[PDB]
């Protein structure tokens, strides 16, 4: 049977918000130029110019 | 160094100082505007840029 | 107004939501660790979250 007492509730929850997927679009990334680019000693990666 | 930031690429840094106006000296071989107005100089121009 | 099982199926929806806050730490974060240490790449936070 229907009772109104038992069927009444609250539901809460946020009021808005942006859900993002991509992640990265926020992430602005350039790159040394290639010829003084150094590898993990901290030297040029190609040291014969 | 100027070079060295020009190499590098990595602008925190000088973003930290000019943004905390810490008293920096920026050192390299820079171009400069000779400007004569001393209506310029009072608005202070030569700190905007 | 809902029945009882309708609301314990809303409520777990409600409650077990998957979204989680996202902030500029999260995004630094989430770039791989070895390319936020490597000089050869800049990466800056340039966006508002």
């Amino acid at each position: 049977q229907f009772d109104f007492r038992n069927s009444m509730h609250m539901l809460t929850s946020n009021l808005t918000f942006t859900v993002y997927s991509d992640l990265l679009a926020f992430v602005s990334a350039d790159t040394v130029e290639p010829i003084n680019a150094v590898a993990f000693d901290n030297m040029r990666i190609m040291n014969e110019l | 160094n100027l070079e060295e930031l020009m190499r590098t690429g990595s602008y925190a840094q000088i973003t930290n100082m000019l943004l905390n106006n810490q008293p920096v000296a920026l050192v390299g071989a820079l171009p400069f505007v000779t400007d004569s107005s001393v209506i310029s100089l009072i608005a202070i121009l030569d700190a905007t840029v | 107004i809902l029945h009882p099982i309708d609301y314990a199926f809303n409520e777990y929806f409600l409650q077990h939501q998957l979204v989680e806050p996202l902030n500029n730490d999260i995004i630094f974060n989430y770039i791989p660790e070895r390319i936020r240490n490597d000089v050869n790449y800049i990466l800056n936070m340039d966006r508002n979250l």
